């Protein structure tokens, strides 16, 4: 009951499928890579990583604090003038 | 003494699919779920689907390629009725006709039982081609000196064992058979014995499975039935009682360039080997078989090349090792329906 | 057939070879996964597009930022000194 | 070591030897969809997301030394006022 993997052409495009809960893997061995036109993915999939450290650093300065600075001083400007 | 593995489970081989039809240009192709197979693809194929094993693999060689299914030279393949893998599981062990031996020569034959790996000999899976086989039932563990597959030579159970259990084996080697290899040497000059007696009616179960397991009659009355063969043959039976100096190498090779290259002795095939000196289900002991088979239409030969076998051992059997040589030889050749 | 999607070998390498204006798609079941090496797809994805929303906040936080910050510190202190 | 399609229980796992790639190349217009998701769309969202931090980080520099404790100047006069 189990569905084949399946490579069929559809709409002239070559296509791999399958079943409800069967993954696609992409492995090589330990000194190959998986490239995208000559472009590391290991790479790049790693720079979500790093684009996830640096967001983290960024909401932690001065941009970020869930009231702003704009917020802070709009604040006293706004008892000052009062 | 090398026994080499003769079929495979090729992607370009048209025997491999179902009655003998090789998937066309932009067809469609099924393997069968549920059977396990490794399968080597050399080739590149138009595809328009394809249903993979649940478990296998499909090793891509160079040349090995899958593309989409167009429509100019695609026309014929069509919607004709998916090209289906042959039952990858259909080769056995046991089968005579699906080995093949590094000692055939001209004029030289084996029996039956010798045909499949033997206990001192070297198997042979070439890595130039997927295979798979199968270890029959009961079928008591088999055992031979080496097993050569994968590019690796396994002489040790311990090495086999692990390998026969990895997924890499179990895609190639099915059956409750055992399996095992012992590095152990021959080094007796008369022979070894090939050690398949007790196998002998899984292998000719085997041999005989296109035929419904009944072997043919001979075309000859009192037609005889040599240790190791499973059918009756016409021809005749040489038995020598070998001495200790017995060199069966040397004495295969005096038949086979002595006297098959003489003219009264063209177009007979001989088998040579040591078997049991009987068929006596308890621990027997050991003869040299010669066999004498004559094809074509042709007169006693095998009788008259018995004969002068058994003159060559009144001559010159001291120095050749035999003891004694006796004889026995089929009937008078049917030409009808027997 | 050369021109087409189609997957062939190089060398050792597995290349996958789209052509032009046509794909080669990869689909799994509604509980299949996409692994690149050691990588989980649909896991790589959530972040980029959390990455992507975090992103908009920052950036539009950024520019509401009055560009008067330190002469608003100096301002409230000479206010300061007048209190 | 020869590259191979193998699969297991309906999975299907590209598996390439110890020193070798696993390429995707596309032409003008061609696509690799891995669950209708464009590969080479997810890569350029990575690297725009890497080049708006980036900026993002110039826009945290010239901020004023740290405003954080210069928040616990205007409630300590907020407190001297009241």
């Amino acid at each position: 009951n189990l569905q084949q993997p399946r490579m069929a052409t559809e709409r002239g495009n070559l296509v791999f499928l399958t079943g409800s809960a069967q993954n696609i893997e992409f492995r090589t061995g330990s000194l190959g890579k998986i490239k995208l036109n000559d472009e590391d993915l290991s790479e790049c999939l790693h720079q979500i990583q790093k684009n996830k450290e640096d967001i983290i650093e960024l909401k932690g300065s001065a941009i970020g604090l869930p009231q702003n600075i704009s917020s802070q001083i709009y604040q006293l400007n706004s008892k000052l003038v009062d | 003494v090398s026994k080499l593995w003769v079929p495979n489970t090729d992607f370009d081989v048209a025997a491999n699919w179902s009655q003998n039809r090789t998937p066309c240009a932009g067809g469609a192709v099924e393997f069968p779920a549920d059977k396990m197979v490794s399968v080597l693809v050399q080739e590149g194929h138009a595809v328009s689907d394809m249903l993979l094993p649940l478990d296998g693999e499909l090793v891509l060689a160079s040349g090995a390629g899958f593309g989409v299914s167009d429509v100019g030279s695609h026309l014929d393949c069509g919607a004709g009725e998916p090209a289906v893998f042959r039952d990858s599981d259909r080769f056995s062990w046991h089968d005579p006709h699906l080995w093949r031996s590094g000692d055939e020569a001209p004029g030289l034959f084996f029996v039956d039982a010798e045909r499949v790996p033997c206990r001192h000999d070297d198997v042979f899976f070439p890595p130039s081609a997927s295979f798979r086989v199968g270890l029959g039932p009961g079928a008591s563990p088999v055992r031979v000196r080496s097993i050569s597959a994968l590019g690796r030579t396994f002489t040790r159970d311990e090495d086999l064992a692990v390998f026969l259990a990895s997924r890499a084996g179990r895609l190639r080697f099915h059956g409750p058979g055992a399996l095992s290899v012992g590095p152990e040497d021959c080094a007796d000059p008369s022979g070894c014995v090939c050690g398949n007696a007790e196998a002998q009616p899984w292998i000719c179960a085997a041999l005989l499975q296109p035929l419904g397991g009944r072997c043919p009659q001979a075309a000859c009355h009192s037609a005889l039935r040599p240790q190791g063969q499973c059918c009756d043959l016409c021809g005749a039976v040489v038995l020598l009682t070998h001495g200790p100096a017995f060199d069966l190498e040397r004495y295969r090779a005096r038949i086979l360039d002595t006297f098959l290259g003489l003219p009264q002795y063209h177009g007979l095939q001989v088998a040579v080997s040591k078997v049991p000196r009987s068929s006596r289900l308890r621990e027997a002991d050991t003869e040299i078989q010669v066999v004498l088979v004559e094809n074509g239409p042709e007169t006693g030969g095998a009788g008259r090349l018995a004969r002068a076998l058994l003159a060559d051992v009144a001559e010159n059997g001291e120095a050749l090792g035999v003891l004694e040589a006796t004889m026995r030889e089929s009937g008078a050749h049917v030409w009808g329906s027997s």
